[PDB]
């Protein structure tokens, strides 16, 4: 009862012909750390300076 | 910004009070201000008053702080200040500008008090001081009705302003002094009544029709009770005597509306004058078809006031109305054909095919055919169809069928002394109990207000009034009760007081005896009162509870006590309050029945507050029934102003949301409330729609009946179509529903007949006409009266009926054929003009014709002008210096 | 002629003075 | 509601946008003090525009 | 069928001078209004009536579901399935459930359908889309035949057409003539056409349906003829009824070969109206009344004698009708005694009833201009040309 | 046919059960000549 059924599903027969089973995502630490590489930028952009001319234009704006 | 050109007014009429000490300047400036305010308010027709607007603001401070003025002179300078302060009364002062009147124009009078007012057209102290003597005088008469001299000098001031209102402008304010007298002099109304009496009756003669119309319309809807309703009723009594035209047959009217006062007022308004009796006063007698006692008062006991003493009595009773009606039917308007039941029961061409026989001589249908035949040819001496050769026809019913068929046969020859008894002589020796009782009913039926000198009903029924047979007693007592509908002579009382006081008679017999005696006497009859109450006390609980006829005993009591106010009803409630819970029904019957026309809130406030809504969720049966039936009693015709929202509160509230047993048949009230035939108003929607809804049996049967009201002469088109929509095509299979359908929707064909209790003039009801109340309680009961054939005399009891014909005579006979103008009613009388009751011609019938209430006639081209001006179906085209 | 707009005093006086004594109760009741 | 079609609120009365734009929300800046002549015309316009609205009692 | 409608309150105006006779009458009216209010309030205060059937009703509702979409039963098949068109216009072959009143299913009646798996689950006899509901008169107009001055022949004809048949019609089949199905009012503008319609709707006893003519036209394809059909279906359903189509020339113009889809739809709407006017028998108690100024521009098939027999002409008021109108519209005024009113009526002009009313209103305004309310003759004199704006002199002399 | 109907109408107008030649004449004056 932690999550509420939706009106759309309810009209289409939820709780009358079928029940919604709570879905839980088994995600261990290994898979999490590997998925974290999708947006882990690099060791480089942590040292890569932004363009100084673009920096000045951004600062002026 | 101001006018600038006349900017002297915000200077000179401003500096004169501003500069205001020196007494000479005070007097001079007060005189100048008087002159200026007079010259402005009196002739300058501009509503705006230059000083009055420019005196204001300054006036409420200067003329208020200078109002004391220390009374420098004795009163003359104080008179000047009061004359000045009586100018800015409307807007300068608060709502108690009537207090401004008290201490500025009531405390003092500037010589002729209207010296600066009677000159003013209506405003300064006529419409204004009229407002103040109908507001200040109203509150003071409410709180200090008998005050110090502040109530008598104000009374005389009201007197002169009231009469000046007739002779200061001579304009349509002639409708405002009656207004003032109604409002001014709230408790001393009669003082102002006599004031306008002595003023108007001597001022000018034409300026009194407006007086009469004003007081008449107020009589229709006066205050709640007859303490000033009675006083307005008495107002035209000076306005009808020799102070105006003496003929004025409306004496019967303003005696009828006040309790039908014959032997206190009619003794003087017609019984004492008796001087122009050869004129329309004889047709005043003719148009007085309720109170035979009135002419018995002089005629019989002296027989010397005029030669037409007993001949005039007899002719206006029934004989010549019958003769001229027959002339209208055969001699003049040829609509007198042979019209039995069959000629129109199968008026539909649908009944020819699909029957496969279906021709049954059963009791219900044969009974309905007999009732229909009797109703259709009512007062017809020509229905030799189911009468002579139809002895077996009278035989071919069930037991009550004989009594009802014979009563219907008697009804055929309505109010006919010769023909009626020469046709009932054959059936008098009927040689059968039930037919014999029907024969006594017929004998008591040809005495419908006939007031026969020979009194055939009394002698012819006295052998059976107490005879040991229930049907004999029923027929005899019902016939005698119908015979003596008008008077309450001590012979019939001493005959039936033993009868209804007899324990031999059954409670159906006791109830019908009560109905009889109740429509015998319409006054007190303390013998009848005590007898009925000691009945309701000596009866046993079950009998007085669930007899199915226990209604008729309080019904007889109320019918006796109908019309007169709650005076007798107070003690009647006192000694019925000690009774069984059925006394609730008994009280809510008799009390409200004591009001025929009493259009007021408080009584219907009890009916719709304590009797309706304090009974909606309460299952006390038949308490709500009389409640909603008499919701239109005391409201049957307050000029029909109180009838239309009666229709609204009934259809919208009662029928739609009422109880299935106590209020779902709140529908015969529609029969009583207004009966002419009006779609969506009385007949089409409220009756036809609930009639198709046959879900409730009693509702459907009673609702089909309720068209009986309009059925006096509905011009059956669009009503016969209803019947054919329900005969064969509707509630055909339901035997009892079809029976009432036949009876009710088919007794329309009775031509030139009218069941409405309200009289031809429309401003008076007819108590004898209102005795069609027993076939309302009985008709609602439906158990052993209508749906069950226990007793059908109540359906016979409809001989409270008048012709709807027209006719004109000139001291001799109906031979006059002056053109008439019958058409629907319009505005008249109390408006700017008495526009004729017909807005145009419509029908231009010259011969005597038909006139239902939404068809009233006017004279033509001024030939033999009738002085009756009432056209009570017997107009007198009395000649004069015609075309002067 | 320059016709003057009715002043507040003029409105107030038109609402009264030239009125029937029953304007108030009639209008309220309706 | 979404697809259960259950009445769950009452909304103000329907005026279509095309005519709701017709209301003069932002009043224009033009006074009678900027109108030369037309005094008679102004009084005539007022006797129909504002006199019935301000005071129908007369 | 059920009965007519248009309940109105009491005429009053028995007095009009506020001489307290108006006060007693309005007091009676208000008191009885209070009685109705108290009665219905106290009825709903104690009115316990519910449930009863419940579980059977509960399960039939459960079968019905929520929402239930209304549809128009276009056609019926063997009595378990039918053809019903949804309000979108798409129509489906659906099943009819057991609990529906097979007698009630008739082509045209609104039928309740299941939202999913469409099926006839109920019948609505009171669909009455808001447009046609609005087109129905509820509070009858306050005008009356007393308010109409002149037009005696016009009032007489209109009453013979749309009052006499509803009241006692026995004369009509006594003489063998059919009652006049439909009457049309025409004449110059402001002569008393719409006023006569109001007056008829006042002293009426039938459902009065006021129509603008141009209201019948609708944007979406097929909405126009559908609206006309629904309007006349309501008229028959609430018979007897009067259908008043004001400004009939908004659609009644000359029929011509349509090219654009909108013109085709207008022609279709008029064809539907004409077919519907043919559809109901003249013996039927539904009458139509149409008014227009440009009578000549009407379709000469809308005014066919077999369709609209009567044609009531409304000429510009004559001198006697002008004086009647002036009496009517100056009745409420507090006219001074100097006013004659005959000079204006004399002036040979095209004063209409509306023009007379405007002249009176302008005279009152001019009296207010002089701070007075007595309204002299000079005020009328100036008001006449104030309202009447706009043959070269000696041509025709 | 409309002329005959109008003649009946004129007869009803005078509340006569029988139409006269005069009614037909005024009816044809009404319908014919528009
Ligand atoms: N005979 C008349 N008696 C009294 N008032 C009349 C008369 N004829 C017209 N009027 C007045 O004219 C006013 C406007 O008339 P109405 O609305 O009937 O116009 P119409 O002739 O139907 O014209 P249109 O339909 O072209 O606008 C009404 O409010 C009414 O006061
Ligand atoms: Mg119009």
């Amino acid at each position: 009862h932690l999550n509420k059924p939706s009106i759309q599903a309810l009209i289409h027969g939820l709780n009358r012909h079928y029940y919604s089973i709570t879905i839980n995502y088994r995600k261990n630490e290994l898979e999490q750390k590997m998925l974290l590489n999708l947006h882990k930028k690099s060791w480089m952009e942590g040292l890569t300076l932004q363009d100084y001319s673009e920096h000045c234009k951004h600062n002026e704006s | 910004m101001e006018e600038g050109g006349r900017d002297k007014a915000p200077v000179q009429p401003q500096q004169s009070p501003a500069a205001a000490e020196k007494p000479s300047g005070k007097e001079r400036r007060d005189a100048g201000d008087k002159d200026k305010e007079q010259e402005l308010s009196e002739e300058d027709k501009q509503l705006q008053d230059e000083l009055e607007m420019l005196v204001e603001r300054l006036g409420e401070k200067d003329t208020s702080l200078y109002r004391p003025a220390l009374e420098e002179l004795r009163r003359q300078i104080r008179s000047s200040t009061t004359s000045m302060t009586s100018v800015p009364k409307p807007l300068k002062f608060l709502r108690p500008h009537y207090g401004k009147l008290k201490e500025i124009y009531e405390n003092m009078a500037p010589g002729e008090n209207k010296r600066f007012a009677a000159d003013i057209i209506s405003v300064l102290a006529m419409t204004m001081s009229g407002e103040r003597e109908c507001l200040k005088y109203r509150l003071v008469g409410s709180q200090e009705e008998l005050a110090s001299w502040g109530h008598e000098y104000v009374r005389h001031l009201a007197g002169e302003v009231a009469k000046e209102w007739q002779e200061l402008d001579d304009a349509e304010k002639v409708q405002r002094e009656p207004l003032l007298t109604l409002v001014k002099e709230i408790v001393p109304y009669n003082m102002a009544h006599n004031a306008e009496h002595e003023a108007c009756d001597l001022l000018m003669e034409i300026e009194q029709v407006d007086m009469l119309e004003k007081d008449i319309d107020e009589n229709a809807y006066a205050k709640v009770c007859l303490y000033l309703t009675s006083c307005v009723n008495y107002v035209p009594e000076p306005e009808n005597s020799a102070l105006l035209r003496c003929a004025l047959g409306v004496f019967r009217k303003f005696s009828r509306f006040p309790e039908a006062l014959r032997l206190a007022l009619m003794l003087n308004d017609m019984e004492l004058v008796e001087d122009i009796f050869t004129s329309c006063k004889d047709v005043v007698v003719q148009k007085q078809m309720a109170f035979m006692l009135g002419r018995h008062g002089v005629f019989l006991e002296l027989s010397e006031d005029v030669e037409e003493y007993e001949d005039l009595t007899e002719i206006m009773s029934n004989v010549q109305l019958n003769s001229n009606f027959l002339a209208l039917a055969r001699e003049l308007d040829i609509m007198e054909p042979k019209v039995p039941d069959d000629i129109y029961k199968t008026h539909l061409e649908n009944n020819r095919f699909g029957g496969s026989g279906s021709q049954v001589d059963s009791a219900r249908m044969n009974l309905a055919s007999s009732f229909v035949n009797g109703f259709v040819n009512a007062a017809f001496g020509q229905d030799k169809l189911l009468t002579d050769d139809g002895n077996k026809w009278l035989y071919k019913n069930k037991d009550h069928g004989m009594l009802s068929a014979a009563a219907s046969l008697g009804m055929i020859l309505l109010w006919d002394v010769d023909g009626g008894l020469t046709q009932i002589d054959k059936y008098l020796y009927s040689s059968e109990d039930y037919i014999k009782s029907g024969a006594l009913l017929a004998c008591g039926i040809v005495n419908s207000g006939v007031r026969n000198e020979c009194d055939p009903a009394l002698a012819l029924l006295s052998d059976y009034v107490l005879h040991n047979s229930n049907t004999m007693r029923l027929g005899s007592i019902f016939g005698l009760g119908l015979a003596y509908a008008g008077s309450n002579r001590e012979d019939v009382l001493t005959l039936l007081l033993p009868v209804m006081g007899d324990s031999k008679s059954s409670m159906e017999v006791a109830g019908v005896t009560a109905l009889a005696c109740g429509m015998i006497a319409v006054g007190s009859c303390n013998g009848d009162v005590t007898s009925t109450i000691l009945q309701t006390i000596m009866e046993k609980s079950e009998t007085e509870l669930k007899d199915t006829y226990a209604r008729w005993l309080p019904l007889g009591l109320g019918l006796n006590h109908l019309g007169k106010g709650e005076a007798i009803e107070a003690i009647l409630a006192a000694l019925e309050v000690v009774s069984e819970p059925f006394r609730s029904f008994a009280n809510t019957l008799v009390d409200v029945c004591a009001y025929a026309g009493s259009g007021n809130v408080l009584k219907v406030q009890q009916l719709l507050h304590i009797c309706s809504e304090h009974f909606d969720s309460k299952e006390k049966e038949e308490d709500k029934d009389k409640k909603e039936k008499k919701d239109k009693d005391k409201k049957e015709a307050p000029a029909d102003m109180g009838a239309h929202q009666g229709v609204a509160v009934l259809g919208i509230a009662l029928i739609a949301m009422g109880e299935e047993i106590g209020a779902e048949m709140a529908l015969r009230t529609f029969g009583h409330l207004l009966r002419y035939g009006e779609p969506t108003l009385r007949r089409a929607v409220p009756l036809a729609l609930a009639l198709i809804s046959v879900s409730n049996p009693r509702l459907n049967i009673l609702d089909t009946l309720s068209k009986f009201s309009h059925d006096a002469d509905p011009e059956v088109s669009y009503n016969s179509i209803f019947a054919m929509g329900m005969v064969g095509s509707g509630t055909n299979n339901a035997r009892l529903a079809a029976m009432l359908r036949q009876l009710a929707q088919y007794h329309a064909k009775d031509p030139n007949n009218l069941f409405m209790v309200r009289l031809a003039q429309g401003l008076t009801h007819l108590g004898k006409g209102t005795l069609t109340l027993c076939p309302y309680h009985s008709d609602r009961q439906l158990m052993s009266q209508v749906a069950v054939a226990g007793l059908l005399t109540v359906l016979v009891s409809f001989l409270d009926v008048r012709n709807i014909i027209l006719g004109k005579s000139h001291y001799v006979l109906y031979g006059l054929v002056a053109a008439m103008q019958p058409r629907m009613l319009v505005t008249f009388d109390e408006e700017l003009r008495p526009l004729p009751v017909s807005v145009r011609v419509g029908q231009a019938v010259d011969v005597v014709g038909q006139a239902g209430k939404p068809k009233t006639i006017t004279g033509f081209q001024t030939h033999t002008t009738p002085v009756l001006l009432a056209h009570g179906e017997r107009a007198e085209l009395a000649t004069e210096e015609f075309l002067p | 002629k320059p016709i003057r707009a009715l002043d507040e005093g003029d409105i107030a006086l038109l609402k009264t003075y030239g009125q029937s004594t029953y304007s108030r109760q009639i209008k309220q009741v309706e | 509601r979404n697809d259960s079609y259950t009445l769950h609120k009452i909304l103000p009365n329907k005026v279509d946008p095309l005519v709701s734009l017709m209301m003069v929300e932002k009043v224009p800046d033009s006074t009678y003090e900027m109108i030369g002549g037309l005094d008679k015309q102004i009084k005539e316009i007022k006797e129909v525009i504002e006199l019935p609205v301000k005071h129908p009692e007369l | 069928t059920k009965g007519p409608d248009a309940a109105s309150k009491l005429p009053l105006v028995t007095p009009h001078t506020q001489c307290r006779l108006k006060l007693l009458k309005l007091e009676r009216i208000k008191d009885y209004l209070l009685m109705e209010e108290e009665f219905i309030r106290n009825q709903e205060q104690m009115k316990p009536l519910e449930e009863k059937q419940e579980e059977e009703r509960s399960k039939v509702d459960d079968l019905r579901g929520t929402p239930m979409s209304v549809g128009t039963l276009e056609e019926i098949i063997d009595d378990n399935h039918a053809i019903v068109s949804t309000s979108v216009g798409s129509e489906h072959y659906v099943s009819i459930l057991s609990f529906v009143d097979k007698d009630l299913l008739e082509p045209g009646c609104s039928v309740l359908l299941n939202h999913k798996v469409h099926a006839v689950i109920g019948v609505l006899m009171d669909d009455t889309d808001p447009l046609v509901t609005v087109m129905k008169v509820e509070k009858a107009p306050q005008e009356t035949y007393a308010d109409i001055g002149g037009l005696d022949n016009q009032i007489q004809e209109i009453k013979e057409s749309v009052e006499l048949p509803l009241t006692h019609p026995e004369y009509y089949e006594e003489m063998g003539i059919k009652p006049p199905k439909g009457v049309i009012l025409y004449g110059p503008p402001g002569t008393g056409k719409t006023l006569l319609a109001k007056a008829v709707a006042n002293q009426t006893s039938a459902t009065f349906l006021r129509v603008v003519g141009s209201e019948l036209i609708q944007k979406y394809l097929g909405d126009g003829p559908k609206l006309v059909r629904e309007l006349f279906r309501v008229a028959e359903e609430h018979a007897p009824s009067i259908v008043f189509i004001d400004e009939i020339d908004a659609i009644g113009t000359k029929r011509y070969d349509s090219n654009s889809g909108g013109e085709r739809e207008i022609q279709r709407t008029m064809l539907e109206l004409l077919n519907q006017l043919d559809g109901f028998d003249s013996r039927g108690d539904v009458k139509v009344i149409m008014a227009t100024n440009r009578i000549e521009t009407l379709d000469p098939a809308l005014i066919r004698p077999g369709r609209i027999d009567r044609k009531i002409e409304f000429p510009l008021p004559d001198e006697k009708t002008k004086k009647r109108i002036f009496q009517i519209h100056t009745s409420r005024m507090t006219l001074a005694d100097d006013v004659t009113l005959d000079d204006l009526i004399m002036a040979k002009d095209d004063l209409s009833g509306a023009d007379i009313k405007a002249i009176c209103t302008e005279a009152g305004l001019m009296a207010l201009r002089e701070r007075r309310m007595k309204v002299t003759n000079e005020d009328f004199k100036k008001s006449k040309e104030n309202v009447l704006y706009k043959t070269p002199e000696g041509l025709y002399l | 046919r409309s002329v005959c109907t109008e003649a009946g109408m004129f007869a009803i107008r005078a509340r006569r059960k029988i139409a006269t030649e005069k009614d037909f004449l005024e009816a044809v004056n009404k319908v014919i000549k528009s």
